[PDB]
Formats: structure tokens, sequence, C-alpha cells
RNA sequence: ACUGCUCUUUAACAAUUUAUCAGAUCUGUGUGGGUGGCGUGUGGC
DNA sequence: GTTATCCGCTCACAATGCCACACGCGCTGCTCGG
DNA sequence: CCGAGCAGCATCATTACTTGTGAGCGGATAAC
């Protein structure tokens, strides 16, 4: 069988990801509309936004939504939570660069219970539903198989909307480059921490985010064997929008690594 | 895993039920029924002993030998705990890995 | 002015009926009426017409317990356990129990007005799971449900007819798993 | 029928016959144990109990006996010798008058 | 008997912004693939 | 009274290796099921 | 109706002579 709620999500970002990728070729009509400190919100955003209400509506009247447009939309039944970002990496749409991603997801009682995040273009489907696990158009994920730093591919975003810490998060990345492979820097965290879920990369790390982004990807991490944690190992992340995530022994080396550098403002 | 823990029948429908399996048994059901309790409204002195008694459970399945004994079933003799397959004689130190 | 509480002593697996027969049937052999109020087993009626269990079902609200009117006192105590099969009084410590607090009372009876009021089968359906059909019309086929109902209780479920996917009003006797 | 079916069948001192020597056969029916219910168990045994004792000349066998774990707490009974009338070791003597 | 008298020759458009000269693969059926765990007891060395 | 001292009691924890052979290993009034 | 499966059970007192040893803990016993 499958899972209900599940099921009725991956219809709404199927429906959404249609959409976008429809729009995506007549960068004519949607234009650059800013919103704070270069976090455009698109018309398309607004219009995909609305269809996944819509189509969420018909089957949970009753559900509150969470959006980073709409607020918080109340419902008759506010004990589950459906958090949206209709388009993750809003920069990388308007450079028309074609790496983005809907994340729909759902928390029950608060703990997160499924997730979804959806890639038109290369058309890729991350499903993630706790008790049962996490796949990607039908193949199990169990992250990457890293033990150590060597040979450590490291996803990251940067707080190019919360440029004070720059130094700090700068000086941080100097100490991983010490120690790791690579850096990739793909602008939408939803499909990072999919990549963490998939092994495309050895883990991640963001500073800044907001609560309805890693929604959708720390349940699928979590089912796909890899683990999140703050800055220190605590869980305050959902708060801090200090993530840092990947199959536990790198999280291991990479929090006892960044602990000295860390600039005691997130602590 | 399933494998370590293995369900072999018989000539016909008997199954060498391994005590791992009925412990695993019982510790689950407590849990559902404790859950299923605590979203029924909970009265709360049953939740409590509910909570005393998947905690006994859980115990006996990590450790048969304390706070007391859950042996089986027709054969009076304890169920084979988790330590029970690491300790002794029997427990895989001195049974296989040595 | 002796005021009887509520208390929960625990029954065994499969025992409770006849646990409350035998101590209704002990209290009128100590003729202890005053004492014992009146025992309290809540259950629940269930009922799906077909799929195994037919027209009926029993559930109670939780096992392995049960509720009395009792008043405390050591003859009480040991007039509860002196019966075939019961453990302690589950509560505080024992040979000094805790009745249940009134609250808990009124909320269960709640409770069993809302049950025995509504016959509610349970085994519910949710928006948005997969499910069969073994019924005539549409044998064997298989869609999602797009809305439950209760009272009409006829499964608007999306389901795929001549190409464009659309809803059906059957029945919840026809349904498949989930 | 549960409890004499499971005593007659599965006993620590039930046993199916030492059968393929009229002799062991024999020596198997009059055969006296410590061990099983009531009784004590081989571990515990202790390395007294196990010795023969003065008292037992005539009454039980001094030489028959499995030799290792169980040592002693397996006898054989004496040949004349007779279970009294409350479970006691009685052995024939013959009445020595005065002379 | 006792609310009921023409209104006047059939559906009534979405498409939209550099730009162009259009800009080899259609195979197999060679083949591995079609009762035990535990306990107890006995005896042996 | 304090403060530590030591002591009686309790409870956990160990029991040769192999072998071989034999024997055996849910139930019971609830659940279901037609 | 009646056979076949099944779900969580101290099934009262179910007792139980030591085995030998070590460690720890609650409480008697004595110094300041
Ligand atoms: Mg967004």
């Amino acid at each position: 069988a499958m899972h209900p709620m599940l099921n009725i999500a991956v219809r709404a970002a199927r429906k959404a990801g249609n959409l976008i990728a429809k729009n995506y070729e007549t960068p004519d009509a949607v234009e650059a509309s800013q919103k704070g400190s270069n976090d455009f919100v698109t018309n398309v955003d607004k219009a995909a936004e609305a269809v996944i209400i819509d189509t969420i509506r018909k089957s949970y009247p009753q559900h509150t939504i969470i959006t980073e447009e709409s607020g918080e939309l109340e419902g008759t039944d506010q004990d589950v939570q459906w958090v949206i970002d209709p388009l993750d990496g809003t920069t990388n749409f308007i450079k028309r660069l074609p790496h983005f991603a809907v994340s729909i997801a759902v928390r029950i009682k608060g703990r997160t219970e499924v997730a979804v995040v959806y890639d038109p273009m290369r058309n890729e489907l991350f499903t993630a539903t706790r008790g049962q696990g996490a796949q990607l158009n039908g193949y199990r994920l169990r992250g990457s198989t890293a033990r150590d730093l060597d040979g450590t591919i490291l996803a990251t975003g940067f707080p190019f909307k919360a440029k004070q810490y720059a130094t700090t998060y700068i000086n941080i990345v100097g100490k991983l480059f010490n120690e790791c492979a690579d850096f990739r820097r793909t602008g939408s965290a939803a499909l990072d921490l999919a990549y963490v879920a998939a092994g495309r990369v050895d883990g991640f790390f963001e500073i800044g985010l907001r609560p309805w982004d890693f929604a959708a990807g720390e349940l699928l991490v979590r089912e796909a064997g890899g683990i999140v944690s703050d800055f220190t190992g605590g869980h305050n992340y959902m708060l801090t929008g200090n993530i840092v995530a990947g199959n536990p022994r790198v999280v291991k080396a990479m929090l006892a690594n960044m602990r000295d550098e860390l600039s005691d403002a997130l602590k | 895993p399933p494998d370590l823990r293995p369900l072999v029948p018989l000539d016909g429908g008997r199954f060498a039920t391994s005590d791992l399996n009925d412990l695993y048994r019982r510790v689950i059901n407590r849990n559902n029924r404790l859950k299923r309790l605590l979203d029924l409204a909970a009265p709360d002195i049953i939740v409590r002993n509910e909570k005393r008694m998947l905690q006994e459970a859980v115990d006996a399945l990590l450790d048969n030998g304390r706070r007391g004994r859950a042996i089986t079933g027709s054969n009076k003799r304890p169920l084979k705990s988790l330590a029970d397959m690491i300790k002794g004689k029997q427990g895989r130190f001195r049974q296989n890995l040595l | 002015a002796p005021k009887k509480r509520w208390y929960v002593v625990q029954a065994f697996s499969g025992f409770e009926g006849r646990v409350a027969t035998s101590l209704r049937e002990h209290i009128k052999l100590h003729n202890m009426e005053d004492l014992f109020g009146e025992v309290m087993v809540p259950t629940e009626e269930v009922v799906e017409i077909r799929g195994g269990q037919r027209r009926k079902s029993e559930r109670k609200f939780f096992p392995g317990y049960v509720l009395v009117q009792m008043v405390m006192n050591d003859a009480s105590w040991h007039l509860v356990r002196s019966v075939p099969r019961v453990m302690g009084f589950i509560g505080g410590t024992s040979d000094r129990p805790a009745p249940i607090s009134d609250k808990e009372v009124d909320a269960i009876m709640n409770r069993l007005q809302q049950v025995g009021d509504k016959p509610r089968p349970k085994t519910l359906f949710e928006p948005g799971e997969m499910v069969r059909v073994n019924d005539g019309p549409f044998a064997d086929f298989n869609g999602v449900v797009e809305e439950v109902d209760y009272e009409k209780s006829r499964l608007k479920v999306s389901v795929s007819i001549f190409g464009r996917a659309t809803p059906v009003e059957l029945d919840f006797s026809q349904v498949e798993k989930a | 029928s549960a409890a004499v079916k499971e005593f007659f069948g599965s006993s620590q001192l039930s046993q199916f016959m030492d059968q393929n020597n009229p002799l062991s056969e024999i020596t198997h029916k009059r055969r006296i144990s410590a061990l099983g219910p009531g009784g004590l168990t081989r571990e515990r045994a202790g390395f007294e109990v196990r010795d023969v004792h003065p008292t037992h000349y005539g009454r039980v066998c001094p030489i028959e006996t499995p030799e290792g774990p169980n040592i002693g707490l397996i006898n054989s009974l004496s040949v004349y010798a007779q279970t009294n009338e409350y479970g006691f070791l009685e052995t024939p003597y013959r009445k020595v008058t005065d002379g």
C-alpha cells in the first residue's frame, strides 16, 4: 500500500512541479519581485502556492498550513501542520538555472511525519515517510557511506541573507577545506538535503535557514539513515536555522571539527 | 535483524518460536496498547500502571534476569534474553567467536 | 455518610467478564452492596456488515482492568482480593490503594455516552489512501479515496473511468484493504 | 490427565528403559537416585554426600555406580534388600539366639 | 368562478515580444537460478 | 547529634571440555471464521 | 455451531539446604 497523506502530498507536488516547469519556458512573464535581502518572490511562486493549497483543501479543509508567503493559514484541526515551500532557491529560478524543487512536508503533533521534494527539470521525486524510509523514484536511500572527512564532498549554503556571520561561516569553511575533499553550492537547501539522503553529497551544513525549508528534508535524511543537529549536537536548530547533517560518523567528525571555530553567537 | 533470530518451521506448521521473537511480541504488544490508551483520554492510574508494565517488559527483553522472572509457557524455564545470547558458555563469545 | 469512591483492579488477559460476574456474586455473598456500588467494564460495539466479522464487533475501552464503585476498607480490600482471578489494586501503594479521580469518572462516562449513542464502525478510512473495489460494477479496480463520509457513508473515491479520473460514490461495503 | 501424563512422560526421573541388555534392564529398574524434584542436583551436590556410609552395608550396593559427574547419587539397590513399610531400607539378618 | 397572453430567427477568440532563411539502434535462451534452533536427560571419555 | 566504622544481610556471579545419543519444545477460553 | 486459530497469562503460592566468594548497603556501634 502507501501512506495516505503522503499520496495526497505527492499529487500536490506533481501538479506544482508541472506548473513550475510549464512556466520555466517563458522568462518574459515571470519577473523578479524581491521581498527581503535578495529573497525574490515571483508571481509564479504565488501561483504554485495557490495550486498546492487548493489541491490540499480538497482532502483536508481542516489542516492548518504554513507557507513563507501566506504565513500560517489556520485550520479547524490544528494538530497537524502542512509546511510548504512552493519554490526553493528562487534565485536559481530567476536566473533560469534548471536546479530547483518544490517541498511539501506534513508534521503531526509537531513531529514531522511525511515529506516530499520534487525537481521537475531532472524529474526526480524524493519521497520519505517515517517508519517506512526514503525513496528516490523507487530506490532506497542510505546516504553516503563516508566515515571520515577525507574524500568527502560537503554540500552547503552560504548566509547570503544573514551576511553578518559571513566571516564566521567563512572561517569554518577554511577549517573544513583543510580536511574535506570538495564543496558543493547549489542554492536550494531542500535539494541539498535530498542529495544528502541520496549520498550524492557526504554531508551538509548551513546557517540561517527558515523553519519552512528543512522540514521537508530533515525527515528525508533521518529516514535516510543520516542525522541532523545544531552546530553543537543539541536540537535548537529548529529555531537557529543552523543545520549540520549527514551520515552519523561524518556528522560526529564535522561537529568535533566545527565546535572550536564556532562564534558563540550561534551557540 | 530477522536472520539472527530465525523462525525455523518443523515438518508441519510447527515453528521454533525463538524466545527473542516472543519477547519482542510481548513488548511491542505493550507498546501498541499503551499508545492506543494515550490517544484514548488516558485514565491516569491506568496509563501509569501500563507504563510500569511496559518498563518491566522491555526490562525482561534486555534481560530476563533482574527484578523477577518471565519464564516461557509450557516449559517452566526462563526465556533467552539478549544478554543470554552473549553471556555464559552459550553466548556467542564462548560458543562461536572464540 | 460513607461515599464509595471509584477504584480500579487489574483483571487478566481474557477473564474480565467472568471477573465482574464473580465480583458481584461475592458482593451478594457477603451482602456488601453498601460497600460495593457498581463494577464497570466499559466496552465498544464497532459495527461492520461484511469483511469477515459481520454486523457487529465488540471492543473495550482498555483491557486488563475493571472499574469499581467500592468504598475503601480492608474488609472490601480482601473481598476483592479473595476472588478467583485478579491482580492487586491498580493504583498507589498496595494495601492503601488510590481511588481514581472524579474527573476520570466524568470523562469516562462521557466516553460511554458517546460510544453507546452512535454505533461507530472503527477501522476507519483516510482521504488519500488507495484501495480496490470488490463490487460488480467496478470489480477489482483500484482508486484513491478523495473524501470519506460517515452518515451518507458513500466513499467519494477518485478512480479512472474513460481516461479522465472521476469521483465515484461507492459504499463501504465494497472497499478493499485500508 | 495433563498432570499425570506430564509426570509419566516428561519428568527428570522418568526415562525410557536402558533396554539393550537383560542385566542392564534389571539393574535399571532397581536403581536409586538422589536427583530430581525434592532432591539435590549434581552441581551443588557437595563432595561429601557422594561418599558411602557404613549404614549402606547390605542396604545399597557400594560398587555399582555410574562413573562420571554423578557418583554416589545414582546407586543400585542391594540384592537381598527390601523397602520398609515407611520407605526405609531394611536388610535381612539371621536371628542369633544364645549360641 | 377567480395563480397562467409572444420575452420576437442558437454556442459568440485563446492565441503575443531577437529574429529564423528554418537551421547510427530494430539479436539470443551458453549456464550456475527455475527441515533447523533451543531446552532437558542419558551415556561416554 | 555527628561522623565515620564496621558488620550483618543481600544479592550478583562463577560451575571442564568435548562428544555421542535420546527425548521434548503453548494454551485456552477469547477470535475468528464461515 | 462448532471447529480451527489466538493473545497475552505468578497460568494460587506456585516454596525449595547452603556452594563458595565478593561487593555493596542499611543499620548497629563507637569517637569527637
Ligand atoms: Mg521557498
